[PDB]
């Protein structure tokens, strides 16, 4: 069995490894060969007895010294030791022997280790650590001033973002699991040292660091299900708030200021869940929470306000299911989820507005101890307003239906300010965008849409701002036309038409998208009230600049909005019948490469010949055209789409004893003159993609149950290298439409061969060759086949370049 | 003030070119690129980096794209449309126009970003032309140099509040025929990222032509796969001169669905640089493969990974006379990974081996900066310190000395995920 051959194959190169000698770029094959050691079916490799053996032959080479045995071998060594580590047998034998011991003091006693070997040995220690008996080791190493070690003062980030699981993975198993307090108390004296011992630039950064990691150990236990005693410890034998309000009053600094501001809100919301689980009101948090907030309004900083009430709002939303949503602060009935966001968009409209005429409005909806704060506020008095509402729409994530529509309301709010620098005009459209078409704030909820589309209107019309902005406005008008209904006309007439003349691409593309959204509205959903606004002049232009605009993108969406707004019948009586339509669709379906707008034109031709009628003059030339855009080097979406149109074609015509079989009869005779069987055949047994394999085979199966029944040359080569290409294009610069009406008579294959051919080709196998194959394109031995050869050659010359 | 760069992908490395300069309190991302070797979720950067579990960045203030490489602009649209991204991408026109085609193309091979993400990731996209300062929101400025390498290629010059960094990305000293060499000022940057691809480092034109002229007469047929744009224009001047100062009469096809982009790169090369139709070019069909004289037929994909060139491959093998002028590096995967690496037999669809019995070659035509080139680039610019960021660790260890011996500024040299602070 294959087996032997990969574990033999496995054993060679391993064995390649561990000579002193080695030089190989292209890490690439390292990373997949670890890959290709996590999945589970290779889960025997890591059973047989050779890999624990190759570790420790690796280890006992690089202990004793390792100046230069293993460049880059001992991360991988690293990475399946840690493979290895999952409890079937493993465990044990690497117990019994010295492997884990000697990593650890290998990872102690090193001092400049490349980020790779350090995370190598933390994902070691983390999944050793899952399990009773690492953590016993563990806590005999007194490994963890190492994780302290590594989480202060490297330089990787994405060493400390997984040194610190394992870290706050040791407290809360040590807490949690009735342990000894003596190693819990020594870890978290060990966290506190950098502060404690505080009570220039350099110590700051050990604050910093210290600060951001206990915040990162309270916010994990946030999310903890379960009652835990660590926030005890944490505030009885190391008091913490006294020290870190202490720590505020000498440092000064707006950027440290916000670490020391999100721990102390983390350090609330920790004590709050772990002390309310077990030992009413919540004014303990209140009043900690409101002369934090009013310390931030005293302090004078913006920046750090809005990221504290970003953070608040996500860590509240952390909580879950255990939050009353009411508190009761004092003797009042308080829903805390509004103050939040009221402090969150109140900077913003005081920013914008500049005396108070529309906040007044919303500070109803908090209460009088957020009255209070907003109050020193406003006597409290750069770009802050674009910060703001980037900070409210990376909230959008967690929002869950009513605070959606009030800061919907609230940009709405400050888009009409805005409108009667473009930066917080983008940033508003866009947030304003996004949370419309992610919570479903149709007119019932919003309340002054008209404002919306009229200073949209100006926006579109009077200033002509850069082209970055215009795309976003025609994007919120296609929103508000298709989620507001219920003037508008009168705005959208001209504007339209003058942004179908845009000097720049990214208008004209995003006019038409926006054009075929209201010709899609324009059918039975809505009365014809929008078609005597696009029958003005709109279907001229959009056929005439489909014709020629010089941009592949443009026409595309011109074909495809053409498509859309012909199966109405008032343009077509009106202004689209007298163009001829179809001469133009023939034209492009052959004699025009770029097929990406080939495809969409089949669609317009499908459109057409489904709901409408063609003259009986181009019927030859249509199927003979319609047969070439399948067969032949196209893309898959063109051979989809003409397969798509002989479907509709074929069932559309079915639909019209002896007389029965007779007309049966005559209609395949119909459709097989034309040729559609031969076709068939030789696009099933020539092409060569995915789904096309699998349309074709639905679409035979399915009709198949239906169907049974019934020197000299030296100086020109010094010449040509002695002169710029510019230099050879001066010289090159300066020095059959509509297809013959009778392509389809070669593919003209009768029923009685389609029996015959079909019977005795296969039809699964075609389906099943093509992903078999690259099933079996990356397996495991095809990528030691090609590490071998890779490790066997040593071409000096062949240079990883720029793809 | 402390500039920090911390490369989430080409450092000590190629592809995933992704380099976050977070400097003056301002964080700003040079290129966005991918990596056509893994196909897991490693082959766009890791932007797990920056907001984790977020769907939605708001902390970068621009994106910088040097060029067009799909090292350099293949994650464009994930980084755009799946991870969300609203803000400028700033880039220069010939790259503008040139990626999307190029984006097209890897989304038909690897076939996932669909053509109406493409749209909208480049609807975004903000065109910068040559030494122009533009600026983004306030005290953020950039300018563009002229970079070469391919068309349209810039380095860019950022400065925020005394404090410059000129990223180069690919460049290129020497004087050469497509493309000249990139100039800069006198401006003098605290910081200088560069590229180290050749820092070891005619014959290599000649031996194109001398060989295809000496293969195509031997009744033998000839295949160069190319990508969409890049190469396939490189060589598209020299075999159409070759064959017109010297008279031929052997076709040369040119694989239908390339030909209109033959004249968009010549259309801007004039323009860049300081209707087309060629002579004995002629686009092919499917039925041309079997035909039984010589041909010399470029095809797309370039490395042999899917699509017309490796159909071609699959029935021009077993011959002896027949030849694959491979144009460029081919990564780990592809068909042209074995078949440069020596393997003389490849599997196929339902194991069929094909042997090839073609005579291989290869021959790079990218044109880097070579050793001299980076020390020229050094002596124009002379900034504070240099960084080094695209190629291979052990030339950058070389390279290092050499800096330090000559202008006795430093170097770092940063692993992938491993921030590089850097102070005054
Ligand atoms: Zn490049
Ligand atoms: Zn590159």
């Amino acid at each position: 069995q294959k087996q032997e051959e990969t574990l033999s194959r496995l054993r060679t190169i391993f064995d390649i490894f561990l000579r002193e000698n080695f030089s190989t770029t292209n890490n690439v094959y390292f990373e997949k060969l670890l890959t290709h050691l996590q999945a589970k079916e290779n889960a025997f490799v890591l059973q047989a007895p050779f890999v624990v053996e190759w570790v420790d032959r690796c280890i006992t080479a690089v202990t004793e010294d390792f100046k230069k045995i293993h460049p880059k071998v001992i991360s991988f060594m690293l990475n399946l030791t840690s493979f290895l580590a999952n409890n079937e047998w493993m465990i044990v034998r690497l117990r019994e022997l010295d492997i884990v011991n000697r990593a650890v003091k290998l990872l102690q006693r090193e001092h400049n280790l490349s980020p790779s070997i350090k995370l190598g040995g933390i994902r070691l220690m983390k999944a050793i650590t899952v399990y009773s008996m690492g953590l016993a080791f563990l806590r005999m190493h007194r490994i963890w001033t190492l994780l302290i070690q590594y989480s202060n003062n490297d330089h990787t980030l994405y060493v400390v973002r997984e040194a610190r699981q394992v870290l706050y993975n040791m407290v809360y198993k040590s807490c949690d699991k009735l342990h000894d307090k003596a190693v819990t108390l020594e870890i978290l004296s060990e966290i506190m040292q950098p502060i404690h011992d505080n009570l220039d630039n350099e110590m700051l950064h050990k604050i910093s660091s210290t600060l951001d990691l206990l915040s990162y150990i309270l916010q994990q236990t946030l999310v903890l299900e379960e009652r835990t005693t660590l926030i005890i410890l944490l505030k009885e034998h190391h008091d913490f708030e006294i020290t870190v309000w202490k720590l505020i009053d000498m440092t000064h600094n707006p950027y440290f200021t916000e670490k020391i501001f999100t721990t102390l809100s983390s350090y609330n919301f920790a004590l709050l869940l772990h002390e309310k689980l077990l030992n009413e009101e919540f004014t303990e948090f209140g009043l900690a929470f409101f002369n934090l907030m009013k310390f931030l309004i005293t302090r004078k900083d913006g920046l750090s306000f809005v990221k504290l009430a970003e953070l608040n709002h996500v860590l509240w939303k952390k909580l879950g299911p255990r939050a009353p949503k009411e508190i009761v602060i004092q003797q009042e009935r308080v829903t805390f989820e509004n103050q939040l966001i009221c402090f969150h968009m109140l900077p913003l409209l005081f920013s914008m507005k500049y005396f108070d005429a529309y906040v007044v409005k919303l500070l109803e909806i908090s209460c009088e101890q957020t009255l209070r704060l907003c109050y020193t506020m406003r006597d409290n008095f750069a770009g802050l307003a674009n910060k703001c509402i980037h900070s409210l729409l990376a909230l959008e994530n967690v929002l869950d239906r009513e605070q959606a529509v009030t800061v919907c309301q609230a940009l709405l709010y400050v888009l009409r300010e805005a409108v009667a620098d473009p930066q917080v005009l983008h940033s508003v459209m866009v947030g304003l965008r996004t949370l419309i078409e992610r919570f479903k704030i149709t007119w019932k909820e919003s309340v002054e849409t008209i404002g919306l589309v009229n200073c949209l209107a100006f926006v579109l019309e009077n200033t002509s701002m850069d082209a970055r902005c215009t795309v976003q406005a025609l994007k919120l008008v296609q929103l508000a036309v298709e989620h507001f209904l219920s003037s508008a006309l009168v705005c959208l007439g001209p504007i339209i038409v003058k942004r179908m003349h845009d000097t720049m691409w990214e208008v004209r593309d995003t006019t038409l998208e926006l054009t075929t959204s209201i010709a899609s509205i324009s059918r039975i959903k809505f009365p014809a009230f929008q078609r005597f606004l696009i029958d003005s002049k709109i279907p001229p232009i959009v056929y005439e600049m489909a014709k020629n605009d010089s941009e592949v993108y443009v026409r595309a969406s011109a074909f495809q909005c053409l498509s859309q707004m012909v199966s109405i019948n008032l343009l077509w009586e009106n202004g689209l019948s007298q163009l001829d339509l179809v001469d133009h669709l023939l034209f492009v379906m052959y004699r025009e490469t770029n097929d990406i707008v080939r495809s969409e034109a089949v669609i317009t031709l499908m459109k057409i010949y489904e709901h409408r009628k063609i003259h009986e003059k181009y019927k030859n030339t249509l199927f003979s055209t319609l047969n070439y855009c399948v067969i032949g080097d196209h893309h898959t979406e063109v051979k989809l789409n003409a397969l798509n149109f002989w479907r509709r074609e074929f069932y559309r015509q079915f639909s019209n004893e002896k007389e029965i079989q007779t007309s049966i009869a005559k209609v395949f005779g119909e459709v097989q003159q034309y040729g559609y069987f031969g076709i068939l055949l030789k696009c099933l047994r020539e092409e060569t993609s995915m789904e096309v394999l699998e349309f074709l085979i639905k679409g035979v199966k399915t009709m198949t149950e239906k169907f049974e029944r019934y020197t000299e040359a030296d100086e020109v080569i010094e010449s040509i290298l002695n002169s710029q290409d510019a230099q050879l294009l001066e010289k090159a610069f300066e020095t059959k439409r509509h297809i013959d009406e009778f392509y389809y008579k070669q593919f003209a294959v009768p029923l009685r061969q389609f029996f015959e051919e079909l019977k005795t080709i296969d039809l699964d196998q075609l389906v099943k060759q093509h992903q078999e194959w690259f099933e079996c394109k990356e397996n495991f031995t095809s990528l030691l086949d090609d590490i071998l050869g890779a490790l066997k050659r040593d071409d000096e010359n062949m240079i990883s370049d720029c793809y | 003030p402390d500039i920090k760069i911390t490369p989430l992908g080409a450092g000590q490395d190629v592809g995933r070119s992704c380099l976050l300069l977070s400097m003056g309190g301002k964080n700003i991302m040079l290129d966005c690129g991918m990596h056509m070797g893994y196909n897991d979720e490693r082959r766009f950067p890791d932007f797990s980096y920056i907001v984790p579990e977020g769907p939605i960045t708001s902390h970068i203030d621009c994106v910088i794209i040097s060029h067009f490489h799909l090292d350099h602009c293949g994650a464009l649209p994930y980084m755009s449309e799946i991870v969300g991204y609203t803000g400028p991408i700033y880039m220069t026109h010939p790259t503008k126009a040139i990626a999307p085609i190029l984006l097209e193309d890897m989304r038909k091979v690897a076939v996932f970003f669909t053509t109406q993400m493409i749209k909208d990731c480049m609807k975004k996209v903000i065109p910068v032309t040559l030494h122009q300062s533009m600026m983004v929101d306030t005290d953020l400025e950039i300018k563009a140099y002229y970079a070469g390498h391919v068309l349209g290629a810039a380095m860019f010059w950022i400065k925020v509040g005394s404090q410059s960094v000129v990223y180069t990305g690919d460049y290129n000293m020497t004087p050469d025929r497509h493309l000249g060499a990139a100039w800069i000022d006198k401006c003098r940057p605290d910081l200088l990222i560069s590229e180290s691809t050749y820092a070891t480092t005619r014959c290599r034109e000649r031996d194109f032509l001398k060989k295809v002229h000496e293969c195509v007469a031997k009744g033998g047929k000839v295949l160069i796969p190319v990508f969409a744009l890049g190469r396939a224009q490189e060589l598209c001047i020299l075999l159409e001169t070759y064959w017109e100062r010297m008279n031929l009469k052997y076709p040369i096809y040119f694989a239908l669905g390339l030909t209109e982009k033959a004249n968009t790169y010549y259309k801007m090369f004039i323009t860049w640089t300081n209707m087309f139709d060629f002579k004995h070019i002629k686009p092919f069909d499917k039925a041309y493969i079997d035909n039984p004289g010589a041909m010399v037929v470029f095809a797309t994909p370039g490395m042999l990974h899917a699509g017309l060139s490796l159909q071609i491959f699959k029935k021009w093998a077993p011959n002896e006379n027949n030849m694959v002028i491979m144009p460029g590096y081919c990564v780990q995967g592809t068909v042209g990974n074995k078949i440069l690496g020596g393997a003389k037999k490849v599997e196929f669809e339902n194991r069929q081996v094909v042997e090839v019995k073609m005579a291989v070659e290869y021959m790079s035509f990218s044109a880097h900066a070579d050793a001299k080139g980076i020390m020229q680039l050094i002596q124009n610019c002379e900034p504070k310190n240099v960084m080094l960021v695209h190629g291979e660790a052990g030339k950058m260890k070389f390279l290092r000395s050499k800096i330090k011996d000559e202008f006795n500024l430093e170097t770092y040299m940063p692993a992938n995920g491993e921030t590089c602070v850097i102070s005054t």
